[PDB]
């Protein structure tokens, strides 16, 4: 039962700060070391630094100096990882992980997130269906989806039937327009045999904008 | 700093199949308790990365035994003595014997699998969006292998340019396939002038291309 959970994506401005927050649940949180992992473009991984959550202690990596603070909040049982001099190398998908084997490995990890540094303004997506019909047919399937246009920025998250269902799912990963605002595309294949009796939702999250989004997905005539 | 170098940068291998990934440290990696915490982790696209072996050796809990770890001074190797469809992603070493603790460049595991045609499905632009005056057509090659294939959007037979995005998958763990979409969009004015709408599919798997149409109206 232990689990990192990481608040949602953010966007932030140039020279501005951004705190990305890790719940930890499942285990005592005073024993064990807490770790904030970096994966930007062009990077790969790259551990910022360790907290003790006993005592507040720190201990970063040079590069992360005065850049980053750790502190945690024991009565809540969350860490805090704080950006300040917000720069675009700054964009980057943030982790927070523990080692519950003293300094042997790291088991578990929260879900990241998505920090955008843009002056840019927060928009949300617009969702459309893409309905089954004829022509999206095949073999005794049926496809279906959601086309998610003009939102910004990154990411905003798919799923079908409030994660009921994930066989068949294709989420793909977002095209960026010439405006600047991205678009992505989730579908699903599904039995052509049902499509009057099963009821299919695609799920749209874009936590920038604070939108959820649940477009029921219909039947045409193609 | 300790630099950690992963070599190669790409594989690619058949299932059932071994496979060699070497991590070589800038300078020794022993910690002052005489521990070489040298780990290996694996990433999948938009998933966080997942423990698979821990002081060069040591299996974690739950990890098959096709993976082994292996290593001396600077050299260290993570081997998959029989690749599967699951193994795709990328593979990391890691260091945190010294101060700040560093992770290897990266390791892509592309699974070999046979040629699979793709199975292309074509859809319509909304009500909703032609509110708006635009027209967003989308079609889809689900389930292909190998990566490489061409979407030609065709209206009323004219090829189309400058009018189209589209994106590709990662490798799908379960069966080792490619999906890619594409959407045409124009304005509703341009929509409203033609009848066919047609992606043209050309891949490996196919012998001839496969075009996927509908009729505007006809919807
Ligand atoms: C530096 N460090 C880490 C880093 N974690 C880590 C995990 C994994 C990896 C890796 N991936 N190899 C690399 C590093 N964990 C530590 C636990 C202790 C410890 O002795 N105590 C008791 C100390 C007291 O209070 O007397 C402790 C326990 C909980 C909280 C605070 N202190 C000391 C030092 C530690």
């Amino acid at each position: 039962q232990v689990q990192l959970v990481q608040s949602g994506a953010e966007v932030k401005k140039p020279g501005a700060s951004v705190k990305v927050s890790c719940k930890a649940s499942g285990y005592t949180f005073t024993d064990y070391y807490m770790h904030w992992v970096r994966q930007a473009p062009g990077q790969g991984l790259e551990w910022m630094g360790e907290t003790n959550p006993r005592n507040g202690g720190t201990t970063y990596n040079e590069k992360f100096k005065g850049k980053a603070t750790m502190t945690r909040d024991t009565s809540t049982s969350t860490a805090y990882m704080e950006l300040s001099s917000l720069r675009s190398e700054d964009t980057a998908v943030y982790y927070c992980t523990i080692g519950t084997s003293g300094y042997d490995y790291f088991d578990y990890w929260g879900q990241g997130t998505l920090v955008t540094v843009s002056s840019a303004s927060t928009k949300g997506p617009s969702v459309f269906p893409l309905a089954p019909s004829s022509k999206s047919t095949s073999g005794g399937t049926a496809a279906l989806g959601c086309l998610v246009k003009d939102y910004f920025p990154e990411p905003v998250t798919v799923s079908w039937n409030s994660g009921a269902l994930t066989s068949g799912v294709h989420t793909f990963p977002a095209v960026l327009q010439s405006s600047g605002l991205y678009s992505l595309s989730s579908v699903v294949t599904v039995p052509s045999s049902s499509l009057g009796t099963q009821t299919y939702i695609c799920n749209v999250n874009h936590k920038p904008s604070n939108t959820k989004v649940d477009k029921k997905v219909e039947p045409k005539s193609c | 700093d300790i630099v950690m170098t992963q070599t190669p940068l790409s594989l690619s291998v058949t299932p059932g199949q071994p496979a060699s990934i070497s991590c070589r440290s800038s300078q020794s990696i022993v910690h002052s308790d005489g521990n070489i915490y040298l780990e290996w982790y694996l990433q999948k696209p938009g998933q966080s990365p997942k423990l698979l072996i821990y002081k060069v050796s040591y299996r974690f809990s739950g990890v098959p035994d096709r993976f082994s770890g292996s290593g001396s001074g600077t050299g260290f190797t993570l081997k998959i003595s029989r690749v599967e469809a699951e193994d795709v992603g990328v593979y990391y070493c890691f260091q945190a014997s010294h101060v700040p603790y560093t992770f290897g460049g990266g390791t892509k595991l592309e699974i070999k699998r046979t040629v699979a045609a793709p199975s292309v499905f074509i859809f319509p632009p909304s009500d909703e969006q032609l509110k708006s005056g635009t027209a967003s057509v989308v079609c889809l090659l689900n389930n292909f292998y190998p990566r490489e294939a061409k979407v030609q959007w065709k209206v009323d037979n004219a090829l189309q340019s400058g009018n189209s995005q589209e994106s590709v998958t990662e490798q799908d763990s379960k069966d080792s396939t490619y999906s890619l979409s594409s959407t045409l969009t124009l304005s509703k004015a341009d929509y409203e002038k033609h009848k066919v709408y047609a992606c043209e599919v050309t891949h490996q798997g196919l012998s001839s291309p496969v075009t996927k149409s509908f009729n505007r109206g006809e919807c």
